[PDB]
RNA sequence: CGGCCCCCUGGACGAAGACUGACGCUCAGGUGCGAAAGCGUGGGGAGCAAACAGGAUUAGAUACCCUGGUAGUCCACGCCGUAAACGAUGUCGACUUGGAGGUUGUGCCCUUGAGGCGUGGCUUCCGGAGCUAACGCGUUAAGUCGACCGCCUGGGGAGUAC
């Protein structure tokens, strides 16, 4: 999993309050976190397929995340995604 | 009637041989959690316990054996 | 005063070490020409005895119906078992449209005026008791009235 | 997830009756108020209370004559899969007029037969008997 | 009539155990003490008089009134308390199909009747010894299933029952007729067949003679009126 | 199962001991367990069974307990 | 009303669970079922022989009062667990009493030792004792006149265990289990002990501080396979049994009664 | 999925709070994972063992039994994509009497003791109403309802041919 502090630092960044944590933003800051995390593991062990289904699921709710920012408010997303330099 | 629930142990010690060798056989097996009446989530521990006493040479891992 | 209708009468083996022992079951079923029916079914060696006993039956364990002059109340549906059945209230005239068992058990209830199916199996015991509780099961306007804590015009 | 809290309603009322429930509650919301009131006002059930400012949780009181309950059916007929809404010539008869079609019209949330009166159809929400 | 003081000193309040227990007494059940459910004797007391007052009703139109007990500890006291106001009673196990099928047990009353006549009003004597054995075999057991209810003649017009669960054919039997049933309902029973249920222990001794006691007053207290 | 016979014991007394001792550690059950293979499909139903027959046992007998049997 | 509430609660204050509160009334006697009622859900089905005192015929009449026991709730249909421990409790008391004055004082007649103590009886119930117990130093009850007259000085109790020796004559002189279960071992040391329930292969006697001992089917009489336990010995006794074997592992002691 | 240890790693549950504010449910096509056997290339090979051989048994014995025994089982990386892949029971949500357990949290309580009173998660058995052709299911529904999807339409021919 994401190390605690490493978690506390990304909630600062994105969160507008830094207690808030369940901002979408923020949440999405931390599944992307995770994600780049869990790249280099699975680089290594290709055949951990059980530890990928939880990647997988992280993923598809990010994009979820990302799908609900858009409806909602634009500038905001297209700001999320230049930070985090995610494609769509 | 267990034993580490009444002590109130946080976790099961594999270097406390004494310990262990009321739970293992009189041929080195380890005994049922329905004779010594053990609680299901401390056996588990001290099973586990007797298996890392036995890789140090502490238990044996049977009578015969030498 | 009572009418009693034979629906049925079907022949029952039971395998013994000699061979088939066969017998009879009679349905039949009983009514006053108003509300009250009741259905029974018999069984003996012969015919005749177990039709008897059916009769017996039918005439003890009644049940009570209300009926809106010749017709029913309002459209019933009716289960038992595999035989599931639809009747319908209907106008004067009209006559008992309904099949087989279940005709016969209207007809003794003093129902003169019906559009009913019969759905699903048409077993006549089951038939005929599915009619038997859709009839008991219909609540009449002044039942229903009681009920809900109303007068007989404001359900109209 | 929940779909229709209305039908949800009606399944939960329908269980009181069978079990001899005197009361059932639920999370509260107009439209199931408006039915509620509507019920009582056809005597189906002794009365309805909502209850809380954040989060109001209907309480409606059910109603047993002679043993038996009173609601001996309670069907939904519009559903969120297959909406039902009915011209005032084609608003039906529920137990030929012994039970009750609640229905939703432009002037609020009435019985069948009410809507018939008024001169206005809508949309069926579902049958009492 | 019955007070609730003495109802509590007998042991009423007390009823079965809570893993035996049915759903349908719980309004009848107060609260559980030491693991053990309690009747509640504010609502066994109302329904208690309704019942007396119910028999007494029935008294007073020449009611048959049949006691059922046949759990073998309150054998001996319900027979007693059918014999104070001269009523019928079934203190051994109940024949299924007592009173549903009647006409048969009719005629094995009868059959009781003649030996009983045989016994004592004849005064012949002078019979084969083994078949005198086997008849006065056949009396015992004839007086042990069928003695209180000999002379009762038909049906009776009411039911009273000292225990719902145990004497459950009998009870059937009675909602299948019709006939009013007066049970002793304790927390493990169930309620539904009968009509004038009465919350209490049907176990202890002391309680079941109490409840006895009464309904028998209130049969003589009918029979007078 | 290993045994020394003590100073002034019978013969007939240390091989009943042994016998004892044989039987607590469930050898000979044991051997007899691992003579053929038993599919892993077979072990679990040999389990589940037994288990079932287990509690049967425990339950149900205990309810006719309750009634008498004469 | 909360009449009844107050009237609960005041019941729960005038009651209590073990045998402790001299209530039950004997309501009938039968040989051989004493029956009470002590406040309960039902009335007890009392043994006549946990009721006769020391030669063999009873002592109580109706009304009589013991208490009996609790915490165990309804079999199928009736209630308690028997008087007759009640009375443990009492000589108990008396025991502890000494504590007070370091000096309980009543009769003691200890003539032997089944295992190493002689055996000390107060009142209806006879206990076992540690060998030292039984004489204040080296005199032995032996020589001295067959099951005479002391008082018991205590020499050695287990406090858990219930095994108590004490000191006749010499009036002037004045888990848990299983670690250490080398006591009762060595290979015969002889216990005194209450059978619990008879599987109709064994008889299930187990008194001494949270153990097991079966005394199975074999041994029991002398005679091997027809016996049927129940038929031969008792339900409910304090017997002969001493140990003939310990497993400290697969907690199985398995001691024996043909001795 | 089962010895023990370490490294990397996914999910579940509880305890309180704090935050986000319907972001949800289901899903044709699509994508992935998917026992055993089987295939490819390269390793390995104790035991077990299709095939095969011999010895029995038998009327025969291309079987069962016995003695041997090679693919395979084991590892690496690919493919295969099926099984009575079963709870023969799609997923998600709500509601409706009880009892006896197991397991794993957690709050209070003199833990006066292995306990006492609760409150959550997962789970085994029995059984009520109701349901069911019956068998049975029964708060983990096969009950009472809603949302979405998948699938069935007499047996064979055939899950075969093209």
């Amino acid at each position: 999993s994401l190390s605690t502090e490493a978690t506390a630092k990304i909630v600062s960044e994105f969160g507008r309050d830094a207690n808030d944590t369940g901002s979408t933003e923020v949440q999405v800051a931390l599944l992307t976190a995770q994600i780049n995390h869990l790249q280099g593991h699975f680089a290594e062990h290709k055949k951990d397929h059980h530890s990928r289904r939880g990647l997988l699921r992280m993923v598809s709710q990010r994009r979820k995340l990302l799908d609900y920012l858009k409806r909602k408010d634009v500038a905001r997303y297209t700001q999320l995604i230049e930070r985090l330099g995610l494609r769509r | 009637f267990c034993r580490f629930t009444a002590e109130g142990v946080q976790e099961i010690d594999y270097k406390d041989i004494a310990t262990l060798k009321n739970y293992i056989t009189e041929s080195g097996k380890i005994v049922p959690s329905r004779i010594t009446g053990t609680r299901a989530k401390y056996q588990r521990q001290l099973a586990r316990a007797i298996k890392r006493a036995r890789y140090l040479s502490l238990l044996p891992y049977t009578d015969r054996h030498q | 005063e009572l009418q009693e209708k034979l629906i049925a009468v079907n022949r029952v083996s039971k395998t013994v070490k000699g061979g088939r022992i066969f017998s009879f079951t009679a349905l039949t079923v009983v009514g006053d020409g108003n509300g009250r029916v009741g259905f029974g079914y018999g069984k003996a060696r012969e015919v005749p005895a177990a039709i008897q006993k059916a009769m017996e039956k039918a005439r003890r364990n009644m049940i009570n119906v209300a009926l809106n002059n010749g017709t029913l109340q309002h459209p019933v549906k009716g289960v038992h078992t595999g035989s599931r059945v639809f009747m319908q209230p209907a106008s004067e005239g009209t006559g008992i449209i309904a099949g087989g068992a279940m005709r016969a058990v209207l007809e003794v209830a003093g129902v003169h005026n019906v559009l009913a199916k019969a759905y699903g199996s048409t077993n006549p015991i089951n038939v005929v008791r599915a009619t038997i509780d859709g009839l008991e099961n219909m609540n009449s306007p002044e039942m229903v009235a009681a009920k809900r804590g109303k007068s007989v015009e404001e359900i109209l | 997830s929940m779909q229709d809290p209305i039908a949800d309603m009606l399944t939960r009322i329908r269980n009181g009756q069978a079990a001899n429930k005197a009361a059932v509650t639920m999370p509260s919301s107009k439209l199931k108020v408006a039915i509620a009131n509507v019920l009582k006002e056809e005597g189906f059930i002794e009365d309805f209370k909502v209850e809380g400012d954040t989060k109001p949780e209907l309480e409606l009181t059910l109603k047993y004559f002679q043993g038996k309950a009173v609601v001996e059916s309670i069907q939904r007929v519009s559903r969120p899969g297959l909406r039902i809404y009915k011209r005032k010539d084609e608003l039906p008869k529920v137990m030929a007029g012994l039970g009750i079609a609640v229905v939703s019209t432009s002037k609020g949330v009435m019985t069948d037969r009410a809507a018939r009166q008024a001169g206005l159809g809508g949309e069926i929400i579902c049958y009492v008997a | 009539t019955v007070s609730m003081r003495d109802m509590l000193k007998a042991g009423v309040h007390f009823g079965h155990q809570t893993r035996y227990w049915n759903p349908k007494m719980k309004p009848f059940i107060f609260g559980a003490r030491n693991k053990v459910h309690i009747i509640n004797l504010e609502k066994t007391v109302p329904m208690f008089n309704e019942a007396l007052a119910e028999l007494n009703k029935i008294a007073s139109r020449k009611g048959k009134i049949l006691f059922v007990g046949t759990k073998r500890a309150a054998s001996e006291a319900v027979k007693d308390a059918a014999l104070s106001c001269d009523q019928f009673f079934v203190n051994h196990r109940w024949l299924g199909g007592m009173l549903t099928n009647w006409k048969t047990v009719r005629q094995s009353i009868k059959r009781l009747k003649d030996l009983e006549t045989q016994s004592q009003d004849g005064t012949f004597d002078k019979l084969t010894k083994k078949e005198a054995l086997m008849r006065t075999r056949e009396l015992e057991k004839l007086e042990n299933s069928l003695g209180g209810i000999k002379d009762m003649g038909g049906l009776p017009d009411a039911l009273f029952v000292i225990d719902a669960d145990h004497e459950h054919i009998a009870i059937k039997e009675a909602n299948n007729l019709g006939i009013p049933v007066f049970a002793i309902v304790d927390t493990n029973s169930d309620p539904d067949g009968v009509d004038f249920v009465i919350p209490g222990n049907d176990d202890a001794i002391r309680a079941v003679t109490l409840y006895l006691g009464a309904v028998a007053a209130t049969v003589r207290e009918g029979r007078s009126q | 199962p290993v045994i020394k016979v003590r100073e002034n014991e019978p013969f007939d007394v240390a091989l009943r001991r042994f016998k004892r001792s044989c039987e607590k550690a469930g050898v000979l059950a044991e051997v007899r367990r691992r003579e053929f293979y038993e599919k892993p499909t077979t072990e679990r139903k040999r389990a589940k069974a037994s288990a079932v027959k287990r509690h049967a046992k425990k339950l149900a007998r205990e309810n006719a307990r309750r009634t008498r049997l004469y | 009303e909360s009449f009844a509430q107050l009237f609960e609660e005041s019941l729960k204050e005038i009651e209590t669970r073990p045998g402790s509160i001299v209530r039950g009334v004997v309501v009938a006697i039968d040989k051989d079922v004493v029956l009470v009622d002590a406040g309960l859900k039902s009335e007890s089905a009392i043994p006549a022989e946990q009721f006769k005192n020391a030669q063999g015929e009873l002592e109580i009449q109706v009304g009589d009062e013991v208490d009996v026991a609790l915490d165990a709730v309804e079999d199928g249909f009736g209630e308690t667990l028997l008087s007759r421990e009640k009375a443990k409790r009492h000589e108990a008391w008396i025991t502890l009493e000494k504590a007070y004055e370091d000096a309980e004082t009543v009769t003691g007649v200890i003539n032997g030792k089944v295992k190493g103590g002689f055996t000390v009886e107060l009142n209806g119930i006879r206990a076992f004792l540690p060998g030292s117990l039984v004489d204040v130093r080296p005199v032995r009850d032996t020589l001295h006149l067959e099951g005479k007259e002391l008082e018991f000085k205590v020499i050695k109790l287990d406090q858990k265990r219930n095994n108590v020796v004490v000191s006749r004559r010499a009036v002037i002189e004045s888990e848990d289990p299983w670690v250490a279960i080398a006591k009762r071992y060595p290979e015969g040391t002889k216990l005194t002990g209450r059978v619990t329930n008879l599987t109709d292969y064994g008889c299930f006697v187990e008194i001494e501080e949270g153990v097991e001992g079966l005394v199975h089917v074999s041994e029991m009489d002398w005679t091997n396979k027809n016996i049927h336990p129940s038929k031969v010995v008792n339900v409910g006794d304090v017997v002969e049994v001493m140990v003939l074997d310990i497993d400290e592992e697969r907690r199985r002691i398995s001691l024996g009664l043909k001795q």
